[PDB]
């Protein structure tokens, strides 16, 4: 049942640079490749109600789930608290994703790195947050 | 060490007429000002290799540069050596500009906002809206200063070059002449000045060393002639006094002759001593 | 200032750690005083960065490459491309660089010397950021304890007589402690001293004060711009050098004469480019 502006279910991952990449894991990393329409490009985002944030997990690999390491890169990794994803939704299904941790006495959240609006072979990293603005933060969430 | 303690203005590479500027706890980006307003002491800590950035304000003497965590603002705070007022400075070789990033937390470093005309907090990129220019004080203004030098024997006479075609240098009551106006710049490579006559293009303030103590202008396209660039002391406690002293033979200082007064007197080097004739006011021209 | 300079890149969290090169793969090794630590800095003015090249004299073609978007850091052939681009930060005060992705400048190079490999990191304030880039022949030479031979015998070497006599002579190799140099490079005087091992404070000195007479003195003179000297590698070898005083830079050192046989004295000469001026500077075997 629904608890939230975000249904439960299956996501392609977007940055609003490109519609045509998306999100998946490469080595260690995370970036935006194009479509492969295969389960590493599926994304299962879960509703946790007892801390109001999501989890997301990879749904080739449906036991790791976004995280992030101590080099600032989101990673893919098991259950722990920076798998907790505090999302704000800024329109239709584009979202800032804030870690639900407070790092650094800030608020951190994806960030992608664009040169001209490419961000091709950028990896997802967890920058710090001070508003809804930021272009490198916003994410696009589809379902499917 | 290199840094520490020293007194610089810091500008945009962004826009290299702008200046971080300081009043009552706020900082902008102003046009150069050449005062106290635009000036700041470098303060390193050893332990965290970071520096305090101190404005030089006459009224509030202990104001630092400081980001106001958690937003991206940035302000001017008492200074009680807090992390949030710590900045590594980080000199991009090459591009002589340098990143300045927070020591609290160095994922974010000044960003120049040419548009507000203030700085705020932001992650990296290649734009040059987080790289500054930092400047000795005395260098920042005096570098491209088109000025008037006057004895402080005499502070309505001026260094003058006598005209276009005498290149002789002498003592003149100011008469707001071309030939009594000079465009100071900086060489960074010899880390000397050089002392460009107005009424003239490739006309600079020159140590004739082959006729002893004499003084004169002369062309600039004769580029290996230390005797053509100038080291400018700043003298204590006053805003528009120096002493110069020539890069050839440093112990030569230029010298008003005799520290006689009178029209036509003399403009020579003579061995440094200090008294009040080889005391020089550089001062705009009003 | 950098452009083109060929350096060795060593870790502020381990000074004995230095980039090290084989076959397109980059590690943290000890310091081995050859081309597999030698990287030639190669500036791009657009860009305001640099590409980081290896000397390696197999490939010739390699530069640090960042394989986006992983953590790994490896040397690929030269393609001129924004992964291959680095920014050099040098944090004032603390005399070392942090070396920042032109591709990405939110990230820069990590130092994991656990792993002895390279990886990234968002910037901070830990060592293992940081790193010491030195021109490669003080990075080989500073610390450096060595034998000092005229390219003319290989066999002898420059000593201090004894401990109590600090005439400085040709003599044959014994392998005595005053026949080695331990060679200081003075970073503000940017110039070299070389220590006798015998002695605790005794440095290689040019006694003007005798004309041409080279020995050892005390460091107890402390301002002495003769007792320190400028080293030159010789083109297109390994090993061998001229070495010129800091009072007057055209007094080279010098063999009398080109006399190979025991007790010739060491002194210095106005550098006239000759073989009595040319030194080979070794480890003692
Ligand atoms: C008329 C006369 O010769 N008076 C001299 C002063 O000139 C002289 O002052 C010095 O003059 C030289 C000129 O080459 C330099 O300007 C120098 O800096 C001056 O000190 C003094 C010396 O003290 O003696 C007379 O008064
Ligand atoms: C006995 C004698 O003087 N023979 C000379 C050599 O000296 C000379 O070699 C030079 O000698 C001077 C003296 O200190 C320098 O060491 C210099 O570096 C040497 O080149 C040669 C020159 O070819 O000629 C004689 O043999």
């Amino acid at each position: 049942v629904e608890r939230t502006f975000l249904p439960n279910g299956n996501y392609n991952i977007k940055s609003i640079f490109s519609g045509s990449l998306y999100l998946n894991p490469v080595s260690k990393s995370l970036t935006f490749s194009n479509e492969s329409s295969a389960n590493n490009q599926k994304w299962n985002v879960e509703y946790m109600a007892e801390n109001r944030c999501f989890k997301i997990s990879n749904v080739a690999e449906p036991n790791k789930y976004l995280s992030y390491d101590n080099f600032g890169f989101i990673s893919l990794d098991s259950l722990s608290n920076r798998c907790y994803w505090f999302p704000i939704k800024i329109a239709v299904n584009t979202y800032i994703m804030l870690s639900l941790n407070k790092v650094n006495e800030l608020d951190y959240a994806w960030d992608i790195y664009d040169t001209n609006e490419n961000i091709l072979s950028q990896p997802l990293l967890l920058l710090p947050n001070f508003d809804i603005y930021n272009s490198n933060q916003m994410f696009k969430l589809e379902k499917i | 060490n290199s840094l520490n303690d020293k007194i610089v203005t810091i500008s945009c590479k962004a826009d290299t007429n702008l200046f971080f500027y300081q009043v009552a706890g706020n900082v902008s980006l102003f046009q150069q000002t050449r005062n106290y307003l635009e000036r700041w002491r470098l303060i390193y800590d050893s332990n965290k290799a970071a520096y305090k950035i101190k404005s030089m304000d006459i009224h509030n003497t202990n104001l630092v540069l400081t980001w106001n965590a958690p937003t991206h603002n940035i302000s001017t705070q008492q200074d009680s050596n807090a992390d949030n007022q710590y900045w590594l400075l980080l000199k991009d070789i090459g591009n002589n500009s340098f990143i300045i990033a927070s020591y609290k937390n160095p994922n974010l470093v000044l960003y120049a906002d040419t548009v507000a005309r203030n700085l705020k907090l932001s992650t990296l990129n290649n734009s040059n809206y987080i790289k500054f220019i930092i400047e000795d004080y005395i260098i920042s203004d005096l570098n491209n200063f088109t000025c008037k030098i006057s004895p402080i024997l005499d502070l309505n006479k001026v260094v003058q070059q006598v005209d276009v075609t005498n290149l002789n240098v002498n003592l003149y009551t100011w008469d707001y002449g071309r030939n009594q106006k000079w465009t100071i710049r900086y060489n960074e490579e010899k880390a000397a000045y050089q002392f460009f006559n107005t009424i003239l293009s490739n006309g600079v303030l020159t140590w004739i060393f082959s006729n002893g103590n004499t003084v004169r202008v002369s062309s600039s396209n004769d580029q290996n002639n230390d005797a053509q660039y100038w080291l400018i002391n700043p003298v204590s406690d006053t805003d528009e006094t120096y002493t110069i002293t020539n890069l050839r033979d440093t112990t030569k200082a230029l010298d008003l002759y005799g520290g006689q007064t009178a029209n036509g007197t003399a403009i020579q080097v003579f061995n440094y001593h200090g008294d009040d004739n080889q005391k020089w006011n550089i001062r705009n021209p009003p």
